[PDB]
C-alpha cells in the first residue's frame, strides 16, 4: 500500500461515531466566546485537520500568564491508539499501575518555537517510557495548535492525524489521541 | 642492569627485638610521650621525665637513634 | 587557623572552646557550643592533618563515659576549625569495633587505629584498623602488623603487643618513625617505619 | 587561595502526580457464624499482633488509617567538584513553620536568599557523612552501567512517623473527600527540605534530583477472593511484603540555590586594576566599551568584512 494507507479518515470518523462527540467549526468555535461544551461533548475541527478539546481553558483567576515564544511547558498525558483501541504511551498516575513508580515520577519537557513562520518544539526532558519506547526528541505538532487557545494548568483533549504525529505516527500512518491532563510552565 | 629491591616497600618494619627497655621505674604507672624540637620526652606520673635525642635530619638518611634514654 | 581547643565549664556546663594564639579561651555563652554526651573523656589522642584542599583538620578518639545507650563502636570526630566537633557516625556495618584506650594515626596517606579489646573470647591488642576515607573501617590481615609478630624464618616475639592487655602510649616523629611505648606486662620500647617512606624513589 | 571560602546549598519542595494514593486498608468481610467470607483493600492495619511490631499504625480521630515502616531520602548526582576522599557531613530541615515565608516564583531564582526564615532550627530530618565516591560500596557495584551515586540519609523512627503520618493522613483526607491529592495538597503535609553543609571542605556535589521514600507494609490477597494468603514455607501466621510510594523534585515545584562566595575578597579583587577577572558562580564579569563612534566616523562608505575582538588570559 501507498495512498491507501491514508484512510486513516475512516477510522477517525470509526472513532467519533462510537462515542458521544460533536464536531464544531473553528468559525463557530471562536464566535460563542471560546468553550467547547462538555455536557455535549464538543470538539473543534482545527487546522491540519487537528480535533481538539478543552475541558479547563486554565489560569481561570489570572487570565495573563499565556503561552508564548522560547517558553518551556511541562505535558502530563495519556496516549491512546486509534486503530487499535489501546493505551499506548503515558505518564501519570492510575491505581492499574500504581506501583510502577518509573512510569509517572517525571514529566515530559519542551522548548516551544514561535518565530514567524514554523511552530515546532523540542523535547529537553523525555518521560522514561517515551524515552525507552520512542526514543525521539520531536514533539508531536498537534500540540502545538492547542497552545494559542488555552492557557497555563490547562487541560485539552486531541485527536491527531498522522500528518502531524510523531516519528512514529508519520511513518506507521496511524492516528492517536491525547488526554493532555496538564500543560504547566516550567519551574525550576 | 635490572634494578630489584632488596626489601619490600609497602611493609612496616619492627626490626627482630624491640629497640630499648622502658626506662621508667614502677611501670605500672601511667605513660605518656611527646616530641619538642630534636628530642622525644617520655613522662611518667610521679614527677618523673626521660629522654632522647634525634639526628640532624633529612628523613630519608641513613639514621639509627633511640637506643640510649637519659633522665 | 592558630591556637588550642579545648572543653570548658561555663556555670556547671559544658562547652568547646578555643583559645586563640595569645589570648584567653571564649567564654561568651551565647556563641560558645555544648559537648554531647557521646563525646570521649579520658585518654583523648588526637591527630591534625591538611586535606587535599589545602584546610587543616583535626581528629580524635578516647574513652567515653562509663554507660550509654547502643555504644558498640569506636567513631571518630572530627573538626574543620577548633569552634566544634562533629562524629564520624556510619550507618553500615563498615564501623570498627569497640576500643580501650584507642589511639589514631593519620600515615602513608591513611588512617590508622590501635587498642584493646573486651569480648573475652580474643582480648587484648589484636590488630591495627585502617580507613582510606575516614569513614569505612577495615582490619588488616596483612602487612602492616602490630610489633613483634615476625614472618616465617624457617612467629611471635615475648616483647610483642598482639594479645596483650596493658597500658601504652605512641607518637609519630619527623622521621616517620613510629614510637610504641609499653607498660607493666610489656616493659620495652618499639621503633618502625614503613620501608617506602625511606626510599629515594 | 585568591578568592577565600564559597559555600552552597539549597532549598526544594516535592512533587505529587495528580491523584496519587496509597492502597486501601485490609477490611474483613465475615458471616453470622463469624467465618470469615471475602476481603478488600491491601495494607495492614491490626495492631497488638507481635507479628507486626516491625512498623508503626497511624490514626485521625480514633481509627487506623495505614503503618509506616520507614522515611527515606536519596539525594542523586552524576558528578561533583573537588576532591573525592575528604569527609564531609551533611544534614536535612524541613521547610516551614509559624511565621517563616515560603519558597514562590518571586523570592526563587536569586542566588543569595537567606534560609534562616523559610525554615526552623528544631525541624531537622537527619544527617549523613559523605565522601562523593563513596568506598562504602564495593567496586563491582560502582562500576556498572547503571549505577549512580547518592547520599542516602533514612530518618529516625520519630521522625519517620511523624513526617510519613501527616503525609498519609493528608491523602486519606484527600481521597474521603472524593477530592485528587494534588502537589498544592501535599505541600500541606511536607512543605519540602533545606540541604545544609556542615563539615567538609573541597567537595561540590551537583543535586540533579532529591527523592523521597513513604514506606509501608501490605498483605498479598488472593487473586479472586481477596483473602490473605498464607506463608508457603513452615509454619507463619501470614504473608506480607514492603512497598512504597516515591515522591521527588521535578520541575513542575520550585527549586533555589544559595551561592555565597567571600563578599570582601570578590569586593577587593573587582578593584584590581592590572587585570579583570570573570569569576562564575554569581561572581565577576568583564565589561568592555567599543569604539563604536570612531568607527562610525572613519569608515564611513566602506563595507565592513570583518570586525575582531579578543580577551586572553594568564595561566
Amino acid at each position: 500500500y501507498a495512498e491507501m494507507l491514508e484512510d486513516e479518515k475512516n477510522a477517525v470518523n470509526k472513532f467519533i461515531k462510537d462515542k458521544g462527540i460533536r464536531i464544531i467549526s473553528q468559525d463557530e468555535f471562536e464566535k460563542n466566546d471560546t468553550v467547547t461544551n462538555l455536557e455535549r461533548n464538543e470538539y473543534v475541527a482545527l487546522s491540519d485537520g487537528v480535533y481538539m478539546q478543552i475541558v479547563d481553558r486554565g489560569s481561570a483567576e489570572n487570565k495573563t500568564d499565556t503561552f508564548a515564544n522560547n517558553n518551556e511547558i511541562c505535558v502530563r498525558y495519556i496516549e491512546e491508539d486509534i486503530m487499535t483501541r489501546d493505551t499506548t504511551c503515558f505518564n501519570v498516575f492510575l491505581e492499574e499501575w500504581g506501583d510502577a513508580n518509573q512510569l509517572y515520577t517525571n514529566p515530559a519537557v519542551f522548548r516551544y518555537v514561535a518565530e514567524g513562520s514554523y511552530v515546532y518544539g523540542t523535547f529537553i526532558q523525555m518521560d522514561y517510557y517515551w524515552a525507552s519506547y520512542y526514543q525521539s526528541t520531536a514533539v508531536p505538532a498537534g500540540w502545538l495548535l492547542a497552545l494559542p487557545f488555552v492557557r497555563n494548568y490547562a487541560h485539552v483533549r486531541l485527536i491527531v492525524p498522522s500528518k502531524v504525529g510523531h516519528s512514529s505516527a508519520q511513518q506507521y500512518v496511524n492516528p492517536y489521541y491525547y488526554d493532555i491532563w496538564t500543560f504547566s510552565k516550567a519551574l525550576n | 642492569n635490572i634494578r630489584m629491591h632488596t626489601m619490600v616497600p609497602d611493609s612496616l618494619s619492627w626490626g627482630k627485638d624491640p629497640i630499648a627497655n622502658n626506662p621508667v621505674r614502677n611501670t605500672a604507672e601511667k605513660q605518656k610521650v611527646v616530641t619538642l624540637g630534636d628530642k622525644i620526652l617520655l613522662f611518667a606520673q610521679n614527677n618523673e621525665i626521660y629522654s632522647t635525642a634525634i639526628p640532624a635530619g633529612s628523613p630519608t638518611d641513613r639514621l639509627n637513634y633511640g637506643q640510649k634514654w637519659d633522665k | 587557623i592558630n591556637g588550642i581547643a579545648g572543653i570548658v565549664e561555663i556555670n556547671g556546663e559544658k562547652y568547646f572552646s578555643f583559645a586563640e594564639k595569645d589570648v584567653t579561651w571564649e567564654k561568651d555563652i551565647d556563641k560558645l557550643t555544648v559537648v554531647p554526651a557521646e563525646f570521649p573523656i579520658n585518654n583523648l589522642s588526637a591527630d591534625v592533618y591538611a586535606t587535599e584542599s589545602g584546610t587543616l583538620n583535626a581528629i580524635v578518639v578516647g574513652n567515653t563515659e562509663d554507660g550509654l545507650d547502643n555504644d558498640t563502636a569506636t567513631v571518630v570526630w572530627a573538626s574543620e576549625d577548633g569552634k566544634a566537633w562533629i562524629p564520624m557516625e556510619i550507618p553500615s556495618n563498615n564501623n570498627c569495633p569497640k576500643l580501650v584506650d584507642p589511639s589514631i594515626i593519620h600515615y602513608n596517606d591513611a588512617f590508622y587505629i590501635c587498642g584493646k579489646e573486651t569480648k573475652d573470647d580474643a582480648k587484648g591488642f589484636q590488630k591495627f584498623y585502617t580507613s582510606p576515607t575516614l569513614l569505612v573501617w577495615k582490619g588488616v590481615d596483612r602487612m602492616f602488623m602490630l610489633p613483634g609478630i615476625l614472618p616465617p624464618v624457617k612467629s611471635l616475639h615475648e616483647s610483642s603487643f598482639k594479645g596483650k592487655e596493658v597500658n601504652y602510649t605512641m607518637v609519630v616523629d619527623r622521621n616517620h618513625y613510629i614510637w610504641m611505648v609499653g607498660g607493666q606486662g610489656i616493659d620495652k620500647i618499639w621503633r618502625g617505619r614503613v620501608n617506602k617512606l625511606g626510599f629515594l624513589i | 587561595e585568591t578568592f577565600g571560602t564559597y559555600q552552597a546549598g539549597f532549598l526544594a519542595q516535592l512533587n505529587c502526580p495528580d491523584g496519587l494514593t496509597f492502597p486501601e486498608p485490609y477490611k474483613e468481610v465475615t458471616d453470622a457464624s463469624g467465618n470469615v467470607i471475602s476481603a478488600t483493600g491491601r495494607m495492614v492495619v491490626d495492631d497488638k499482633d507481635p507479628e507486626n511490631k516491625d512498623v508503626t499504625f497511624i490514626k485521625d480521630g480514633n481509627q487506623i488509617i495505614g503503618n509506616i515502616r520507614a522515611v527515606e531520602l536519596y539525594l542523586w548526582y552524576d558528578s561533583y567538584f573537588g576532591d573525592s576522599l575528604t569527609a564531609c557531613r551533611l544534614s536535612v530541615y524541613e521547610l516551614g513553620g509559624n511565621g517563616k515565608e515560603t519558597l514562590n516564583l518571586d523570592n526563587a531564582y536569586y542566588t543569595d536568599i537567606n534560609p534562616e526564615d523559610f525554615y526552623d532550627s528544631q525541624n531537622i530530618l537527619g544527617t549523613k557523612a559523605y565522601t562523593a565516591v563513596d568506598l562504602s560500596v564495593k567496586d563491582s557495584i560502582r562500576n556498572l552501567s547503571t549505577y549512580v551515586p547518592s547520599v542516602h540519609i533514612a530518618f529516625k523512627e520519630d521522625i519517620a512517623t511523624r513526617v510519613g503520618g501527616n503525609i498519609l493522613t493528608a491523602a486519606r483526607k484527600a481521597k474521603n473527600a472524593d477530592k485528587e491529592f494534588n502537589s498544592q495538597l501535599f505541600r500541606e503535609a511536607f512543605q519540602g527540605i533545606y540541604v545544609k553543609s556542615d563539615y567538609g571542605d573541597g567537595t561540590v556535589l551537583y543535586i540533579d534530583q532529591p527523592q523521597m521514600n513513604v514506606v509501608y507494609k501490605c498483605y498479598a490477597t488472593d487473586s479472586i477472593t481477596g483473602k490473605k494468603l498464607q506463608k508457603k514455607d513452615g509454619s507463619g501466621k501470614d504473608s506480607t511484603y514492603y512497598s512504597y510510594r516515591v515522591f521527588a523534585t521535578t520541575r513542575e515545584v520550585i527549586q533555589a540555590n544559595q551561592l555565597k562566595n567571600d563578599p570582601e575578597r570578590i569586593d577587593a579583587l573587582i578593584k584590581e586594576d592590572k587585570n579583570t577577572y570573570l569569576k562564575s558562580p554569581a561572581g565577576i564579569f568583564t565589561e568592555a566599551t567599543l569604539p563604536i563612534s570612531d568607527i562610525q566616523n572613519e569608515l564611513t562608505g566602506d563595507t565592513l568584512n570583518a570586525v575582531k575582538l579578543t580577551f586572553t588570559n594568564y595561566n
